[PDB]
């Protein structure tokens, strides 16, 4: 429930030009309700997430291709 | 200086591989902690939304089930005080049949809060006398708190309305039609005369068709095929006989003498007539229909076969008795045609098949009959265990219920005011034991608790709205667990009943475990053996 | 051993089991005091019944001695710990 | 009875508490924060073994129920601080001029050791030691 | 599943996605690309048509009841009643609890 | 040693090894047991080797199921085990006065003193002390309020309190029950049988039998009225000859009539008894109840169910005694010659079912002199707990009846008798008085270990108790609830005379015995 | 995990619980019998968009908001962990470090060398009581007892 509400209110904010300012919805895990996590102070580096995301997408991909294991007795 | 030598007494003078523990510590408190760990494995399988549980024991043999004595009957429990707690609930199962969840939650937290109270300075002689006297407390108040009664047990909507609580703990999602199966099946039986039998009511598994295909039918099912060429019978006249369907022996020695030959030749066709003239003295009778309780001799068949007569043999001389119960005929000890008051009378008599399974059906048209037969479908053999674990649930629900017609609200609105009021009396009782009183009443909000964890809401909130509605003036007002927030409703209107018997035996039970568990300040474990178990066991 | 592996933090002191190494009978009835010594691979050390040149109750500065005769053995406090990329600190450049 | 042969007797929480070796790591952070009381102001090392396993007790009755740790945590700080506010509120200052209050107070701290049997000595003695070990060099105080 | 509040609604549709196995596993087992076959049948039942299923030999979609591809009613109606009750019995279990063996030998 | 010179596998104590080894399994067992003594003793647990539970307070069945393996223990063991036997109480109290008597004797033996005096010393001391007891009885009229009051003392301090409560009734009226005036008592008729689905206070006491088995033919009735009792020992199903008969025939008709006449010799006795049944009673309302020792084949039940009759086989074999006495028939071995005079008669006969057993009930008898207790309760190891409390009660209860005097208790006769073995010990030449103080100090634990378990501490309630009786002269015990100097008399606290001169006898015996042993050797092998 | 503490030093958990997932949902995607490189291509592509959507509308300048932006990305990296209550002064405490270690390099590009605040650790007093040292702390004592322990210039 918690995530479907932070979708519905991301999906708002993407779709009507006015409410750009619902992108901050976040989550308060204290009380379990969507948050604004902007005026909340709930702040995070963006290259966290930028190399998190290209790190994360590289080493899926290289376990991705792998179909054949060979693995030789010592 | 490097080694602590055993003492001097007792400790030296114990043998090999026994145990010995004495005091508060080391003994009170563990009994305790096992107690308390038996509960907690239990627990969670408690209320409608209790889970099932996947137990294997030792012979591999699986069971899933949320029902609590099956559960503890499958577990190798070795310590000694939760084996009191297991008979305890065992006691609880044999006396009523549902509780035994209940006795389990009951004792443990009355333990766990002993083990508190003992904690803080008081001693056990005082934790025992108040727990005592909240248990006497408690059963005077139990009957004030009674809503409704039964008031009608030959209709079939009210009974399925009031089995519907007791089976509805087991197999939430489906209660409706188990209710009405079950309550079909009680009505069936239980006559004018006010004694209802338990074991009147018989369960058949048959796998294939899924659990919303079982029915109920009002005679006796028999996984087994007809010995005779005749497989369906429309105006049985049975005729049981305890005694094989075969020429009888002398029981001393056989020994045929010939010293002719004309009694060569003239011995068998002399037996074959003998068995041919006795086969159409009992069918003379008008018996279409002959049951046996043992071997059947070819002849015997033969002969059988030429007078159109159905032949069924029964193993278990059980079978052969409620077959007689059910058609009303005498199990007759010689090979004698029937008299007409030992023939038996069904409506109709065939062979049939379910799913793979052949059966012998021994049916009755009209909407009585001493015995009554539940035939129970389903995908699988542990589904149908489950299954019947719930209609022995709900038959034993009927059984109390024509022994007291009382009921009192459930989902923890009795227990809600059976903490408050006790409670409120402790308040006013001067001494030591008012902190054991008071943790008497507080072990009833265990059950409340149980049943908020289970349906996945927090407990706190729904004991607080449970005490401002009780205090409030509501004593019918439980948990609703059609809520996804917690919330309360009355429960009278709801239809949640529990037997005032179940909750008085359970209460009594569950006291007493707990009480005797206390009584004990030492243990002494002899060393264990690996016998084949005693042979009074078998 | 534990008190001199308490104070050579460089020792590596360890005990073994003469059942699970599945020694001869005679090294199990008749030789249980072994002390093994392995420097880089090989033994400088071959103590086997150290109860004759040691005694029974012998304590640790009895053992440190005798492993010293032979110079078997080489030769602060802080709070709690000091260790926490390689960039140390850099002025205006 | 010391691994290596010898004998210890003691009352001290830190002096019985170094001598146990344990496997479970829970015990092991209890005898390092033994170690640290003891360490630290070298007094109070069984009230603070005591006062920990109540904390957790009393906290384990609410992790039984649905009480997520991170709030137990958060009263617990939170009382933290109002313990430390309300133990500086009932708190009285000393002369440290006078001999005879520093010899009580010594006599308080050692009336649950064995030489409480020897009280007045060993006051005079730690106390004596105290005042003639203290320092000043440099503008630093220290006492070592 | 569509006109549910939305609980029930993802659960439902879990169902109705799983129901698609059969012709997914058909054209997977037949050497098919199981993809193409699945969205040109979901088209189709869609815009209508009961009996629209995977036909082998052309490597296509066909109408499975003019193709004479019949099974009784009962043989489904058993199978789902099966598979829910399996599926029902083993989401509801939480514990397992497996005691030691005895006789061991 | 020599032995070990002479057999190498062999372990011997010498001198004073044999009295430390004997003084310390001694006070082993003192020490276990202390805790048993008295109202306010502790319940113990008691696992066997099957896992079974074991809870129980008796003396002598915590020895038997502790894992002691001390030869010390076993003869301590085979002396309690004389005493349940004989009396049925005292046990504890056996086990605390043999140790203390042991750990006196050792306080004088340790200073250089041989054993002997302190034997002597005991022997005079035990003279003393009987001589007192039998002064002290008191010689009461055995009313109901004595003997509920005996019963109260035995199984408050074996069971709890309310259970003990109703354990004194039922043990009190079934005493009377069965007892005839100027006979002995004969304990065998009060049967025992306990049943596992009540609460432990529903136990009650029946005026009549209790059969742990039923009609095996489903056409009996469950319950008659009015029953006329027929108890024989008559195998009513089929026998073989002894001489290895067979049969020989040659046709089919011919098996069939050597089958039905091989089955008169019984149908012969079964139509007796049903020729008796119609004579005796021509009514529906009467009814018959035939109780058999032996067994009986389904073609007699089915004969005997076709005539109204209830029939039940193989019962126990004093259960002929017990139904004769109650119902007031003759016990039959044949058929022979049965008259309507042999027949007992009871009032109600009803069958009741529990699970997979079934019980019959015969009450409502005109006046039973054999009674039944039936012990209920939801635990198998609470029925052998009632059961072994009823045991103790029956013992007390029947001996206080036997002798006519009784003791008073709560410990005021060990106090009374230490002081007069004090008052005693200036008489005694030489250094006996020693052996004399000694015995008189072992005689006091019972106060001792009273006052312990209620919560108090020995010394100085000892020393309040012993003043009180000095000053006043009466017979003030302990008060368990206060520890102050109470009357045990005035009180109802009351103990065996038998049991205590069988105490002071033993344990005086066995503990002159055990400290005249020099040498324990094990040299059989 | 290893080289996403290295590079960035947050975020350790959040990547390998990602990759995982990715790597999950890439299987049955290649069960459906979606070839690999198809599912490659476009985890490319969904992650250069990711990036780009970032870069382009999420993130938000901290020029405007000043040091408590700073003192919130302290606080909310100091949660789930041992010191996420007392935040308000541990990340008073972080800051502080940050900015004393603060120097500027040549294209006048302000570069702060972590790594340089010298942690020390000792147990005792409660965790109010760490201290930040307006200078640098040594693990060291003095070779001698005759030196002086205190110099002042
Ligand atoms: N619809 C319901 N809403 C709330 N509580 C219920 C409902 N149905 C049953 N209960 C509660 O569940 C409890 C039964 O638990 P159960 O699993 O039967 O344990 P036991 O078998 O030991 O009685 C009853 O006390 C009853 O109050
Ligand atoms: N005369 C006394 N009366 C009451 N309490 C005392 C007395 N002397 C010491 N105490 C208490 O005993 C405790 C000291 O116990 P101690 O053996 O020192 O353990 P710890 O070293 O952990 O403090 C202190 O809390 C103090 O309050
Ligand atoms: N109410 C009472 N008040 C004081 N003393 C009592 C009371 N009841 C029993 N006693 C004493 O406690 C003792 C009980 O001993 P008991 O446990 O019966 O040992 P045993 O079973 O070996 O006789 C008796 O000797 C009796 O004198
Ligand atoms: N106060 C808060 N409220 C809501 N979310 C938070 C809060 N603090 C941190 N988070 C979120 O929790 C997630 C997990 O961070 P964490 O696991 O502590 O970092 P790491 O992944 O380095 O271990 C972060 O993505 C962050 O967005
Ligand atoms: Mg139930
Ligand atoms: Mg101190
Ligand atoms: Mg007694
Ligand atoms: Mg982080």
């Amino acid at each position: 429930d918690l995530v479907a509400k932070l979708r519905a209110f991301h999906n708002e904010a993407q779709v009507n030009p006015e409410r750009k300012n619902l992108k901050w919805i976040g989550l308060d895990l204290s009380n379990g309700k969507p948050r604004d996590n902007k005026q909340a102070g709930v702040f995070e580096p963006t290259i966290v997430k930028v190399k998190s995301l290209k790190f994360a997408t590289e080493a899926a991909i290289t376990i991705l291709r792998i179909d054949d294991l060979i693995k030789l007795h010592p | 200086a490097l080694h602590v030598p055993k003492a001097p007494g007792f400790a030296q003078m114990l043998k090999e591989g026994a145990k010995h523990f004495s005091g508060l510590e080391e003994a009170v408190y563990r009994n305790i902690q096992a107690c308390k760990e038996l509960a907690q494995t239990t627990r969670t399988a408690y209320g409608p939304n209790g889970m099932n549980k996947m137990v294997i024991n030792h012979l591999e043999k699986l069971f899933v089930t949320n029902d609590a004595a099956t559960i503890l009957r499958e577990l190798e429990v070795q310590h000694p005080a939760a084996k009191m707690i297991v008979m305890a609930s065992h006691m609880q199962e044999q006396e009523v049949g549902d509780g035994t969840n209940f006795v389990l939650v009951f004792a443990g937290a009355l333990l766990e809060l002993a083990e508190e109270l003992l904690r803080i300075g008081l001693s056990v002689s005082e934790v025992i006398e108040g727990y005592e006297i909240a248990c006497r407390k408690a059963h005077e108040i139990l009957p004030n708190l009674v809503c409704c009664s039964a008031k009608n047990l030959r209709d079939i909507d009210e009974v399925s309305s009031l089995l519907r609580t007791s089976i509805m703990s087991k197999q939430y999602g489906n209660e409706v039609f188990l209710a009405k199966l079950i309550a079909q099946a009680c009505v069936s039986i239980f006559p004018d005369s006010g004694h209802f039998n338990v074991d009147n009511i018989r369960v058949c598994k048959i796998l294939g068709s899924g659990i919303s295909s079982s029915s109920v039918l009002h005679g006796m099912v028999f996984k087994k095929e007809t010995e005779g060429d005749v497989t369906s019978v429309k105006d049985a006249k049975i005729a049981v006989y305890s005694c094989p369907f075969d020429g009888m022996i002398t029981e001393t020695k056989g020994t045929v003498l010939i010293k002719t030959a004309e009694e060569l030749m003239n011995f068998s066709k002399g037996e074959e007539n003998l068995m041919d003239a006795q086969v159409k003295a009992i069918a003379d009778t008008g018996a279409n229909v002959v049951v046996t309780g043992g071997k059947v001799a070819d002849m015997a068949l033969h002969y059988a076969n030429k007078y159109n007569i159905m032949l069924v043999r029964l193993n278990s001389k059980w079978d052969l008795r409620r077959l007689c119960k059910t058609v009303g005929a005498t199990a007759l000890p010689r090979l004698t045609p029937p008299v007409l008051e030992e023939m038996g009378h069904c409506d109709s008599v065939y062979l049939s098949e379910v799913g793979d399974t052949q059966v012998v059906v021994f049916k009755h048209e009209k909407e009585d009959g001493a015995i009554s037969t539940i035939v129970l479908r389903g995908s699988t053999d542990n589904l149908m265990d489950d299954i019947e674990r719930a209609v022995d649930d709900g038959v034993n629900t009927f059984k109390v219920l024509t022994r007291d017609k009382r009921l009192v609200p459930g989902g923890g609105a009795t227990e809600i005011e059976l903490a408050k009021q006790i409670t409120s009396y402790g308040e006013t009782c001067p001494g030591l034991e008012q902190y054991a009183i008071k943790k008497f009443a507080e072990a009833f909000e265990a059950i409340p608790r149980a049943l908020a964890e289970n349906s996945g809401v927090k407990a706190n909130e729904v004991i607080s709205k449970l005490y401002a509605v009780h205090q409030e003036g509501n004593k019918n007002v439980g948990l609703d667990i059609e809520a996804e927030v917690p919330a309360v409703k009355d429960m009278l209107e709801a239809g949640i009943l529990d037997t005032y018997l179940g909750k008085y035996w359970a209460i009594k039970l569950a006291t007493n475990a707990a009480v005797t568990v206390l009584r004990v300040d030492q243990i002494i474990m002899a060393k264990p053996a690996g016998g084949p178990k005693p042979p009074s066991g078998k | 051993m534990i008190c001199l592996a308490a104070e050579y933090p460089a020792v590596k002191f360890c005990k073994v089991k003469s059942s699970v190494i599945g020694a001869s009978s005679q090294f199990t009835r008749n030789a249980l005091p072994a002390l093994l010594i392995y420097k880089g691979g090989e033994l400088i050390g071959n103590f086997v019944r150290v109860t004759d040149q040691l005694g029974d109750d012998f304590f640790a500065v009895d053992l440190e001695a005798f492993l010293q005769e032979f110079g078997l053995l080489p030769e602060v406090l802080t709070s709690v710990r000091n260790s926490a990329s390689e960039d140390s600190d850099l002025e205006i450049d | 009875l010391d691994p290596m042969g010898g004998i210890v007797m003691t009352n001290d929480g830190n002096a019985i508490l170094r001598e146990i070796q344990v496997q479970h790591p829970a015990a092991k952070s209890m005898i390092e924060i033994s170690r640290t009381q003891d360490e630290e102001v070298g007094d109070g090392t069984t009230s603070v073994i005591i006062l920990a396993g109540e904390m957790l007790s009393v906290a384990e009755h609410f992790l039984e129920q649905q009480m997520h740790p991170t709030v137990v945590i958060s009263a617990y700080r939170k009382a933290l601080d109002d313990m430390i506010s309300t133990l500086k509120k009932i708190s009285i200052p000393v002369d440290i001029s006078d001999s005879d209050m520093m010899l009580n107070i010594i006599n308080s701290s050692i009336t649950t050791k064995a030489i409480s049997r020897w009280s007045s000595l060993a006051c005079n003695i730690a106390l004596d030691a105290v005042k003639m070990v203290q320092f000043e060099e440099n503008g630093r105080k220290e006492i070592d | 599943s569509r006109t549910i509040p939305g609980k029930q609604q993802l659960l439902i549709g879990a169902y109705a996605k799983a129901l698609e196995i059969i012709p997914r596993q058909l054209c997977d087992n037949a050497g098919f690309d199981a993809t193409n076959i699945l969205n040109k049948l979901r088209a189709r039942h869609a815009q209508g048509g009961t009996w629209y299923g995977v036909d082998i030999n052309n490597e296509d979609i066909a109408d499975n009841f003019e193709a004479f591809v019949w099974e009784p009613a009962m043989v489904r109606i058993n199978a789902l009643t099966a598979a829910s009750e399996a599926a029902c019995l083993i989401v509801s279990v939480d514990e397992t609890i497996k005691n030691p063996r005895s006789t061991v030998d | 040693a020599a032995v070990k010179t002479l057999n190498p596998k062999a372990e011997v104590a010498r001198a004073q090894a044999a009295l430390a080894v004997n003084i310390s399994a001694a006070r082993g067992l003192q020490d276990v047991l202390r805790t048993n003594l008295g109202p306010k003793g502790t319940m113990k647990m008691l696992v066997s080797g099957a896992g079974d539970i074991k809870l129980t307070k008796d003396g002598n069945v915590l020895l038997h199921e502790m894992q002691i393996q001390h030869p010390t223990a076993s003869l301590i063991a085979k002396v309690a085990t004389a005493q349940d036997d004989i009396t049925g109480d005292g046990t504890t109290s056996n086990v605390l006065i043999i140790g203390e008597l042991l750990k006196q004797a050792d306080l004088y033996i340790s200073e250089g003193l041989h054993p002997r005096i302190i034997t002597e010393g005991f022997e005079a001391a035990k003279e003393k002390a009987l001589q007192f007891l039998e002064e002290v009885k008191v010689s009461r009229e055995m009313d109901r309020e004595t003997l509920i009051d005996v019963a109260r003392t035995s199984l408050r301090t074996k069971v709890h309190a309310e259970l003990a409560d109703v354990l004194t009734e039922a043990v009190v009226d079934s005493i009377l029950a069965i007892k005839k005036q100027d006979e002995p008592i004969d304990l065998f008729m009060i049967e025992i049988m306990e049943m596992k689905h009540k609460s432990e206070t529903d136990t009650s006491l029946i005026r009549g039998l209790v059969l742990d088995h039923g009609a095996r033919h489903p056409d009996m009735k469950k319950r008659v009225e009015d029953a006329y009792i027929l108890t024989c020992n008559v195998s009513l199903e089929y026998e073989k000859t002894e001489v290895n008969s067979g049969f020989f025939y040659k046709s089919a008709e011919e098996r069939e009539k050597l089958v039905k006449a091989e089955r008169k010799f019984i149908e012969d006795r079964v139509k007796k008894i049903i020729e008796l049944k119609r004579k005796v009673c021509g009514d529906s309302d009467k009814g018959f109840v035939v109780i058999n020792q032996k067994g009986i084949d389904p073609f007699s039940l089915d004969a005997l169910s076709k005539e109204g009759i209830v029939a039940l086989r193989r019962a126990k074999r004093r259960n002929m005694e017990r139904l004769t006495l109650a119902c007031g028939g003759v016990a039959l071995n044949s058929f022979d010659d049965l008259s309507p005079d042999c027949l007992g008669h009871a009032g109600l006969v009803y069958e009741y079912t529990l699970g997979e057993e079934k019980f019959t009930f015969i009450e409502k008898c005109n006046n039973p002199r054999s009674v039944t207790l039936l012990i209920k309760g939801p635990n198998k190891h609470t029925l052998t707990q009632i059961k072994d409390a009823v045991r103790d009660g029956l013992r007390a209860v029947k001996n206080a009846i036997d002798d006519g005097c009784v003791v008073p208790g709560a410990g005021a006769v060990e106090v009374a008798m230490a002081e007069a073995l004090i008052k005693h010990k200036p008489s005694v030449k030489g250094r006996a008085q020693l052996g004399v103080q000694a015995f008189a100090d072992a005689l006091l634990i019972i106060p001792k270990v009273l006052a312990q378990n209620s919560g108090f501490d020995l010394q100085e309630t000892l020393v309040k108790i012993q003043a009180e009786h000095s000053e006043s002269g009466q017979l003030v015990g302990v008060d368990l609830n206060t520890g102050e100097p109470m009357v045990a008399a005035e009180v109802g606290v009351w103990d065996n005379y038998c049991v205590k001169k069988q105490l002071l006898h033993s344990c005086t015996v066995i503990a002159t015995n055990i400290l005249l042993v020099d040498e324990i050797m094990r040299a059989g092998m | 995990a290893d080289l996403q503490d290295k590079e960035v030093g947050d975020g350790t958990t959040s990547v390998v619980i990602i990759a995982a997932e990715l790597l999950k949902n890439a299987d049955e995607l290649v069960k459906q019998k979606i070839h690999p490189t198809s599912v490659i291509s476009g985890y490319r592509l969904a992650c250069k968009e990711a990036v780009r959507y970032i870069n382009e509308n999420l993130i938000v300048n901290t020029d405007e908001l000043g040091r408590d932006c700073l003192i919130n990305a302290a606080k909310t990296s100091m949660s789930s962990k041992i010191i996420g209550i007392n935040g308000d002064f541990f990340a008073n405490m972080v800051v502080d470090a940050v900015l004393a270690i603060k120097y500027t390099d040549i294209r006048g590009q302000p570069r702060y060398p972590v790594n340089s605040v010298n942690i020390l650790k000792a147990h005792g007093r409660s965790q109010m009581e760490s201290m930040l040292i307006s200078g640098y702390a040594l693990n060291c004592v003095v070779g001698s007892q005759g030196m002086p322990k205190r110099i002042v210039n």
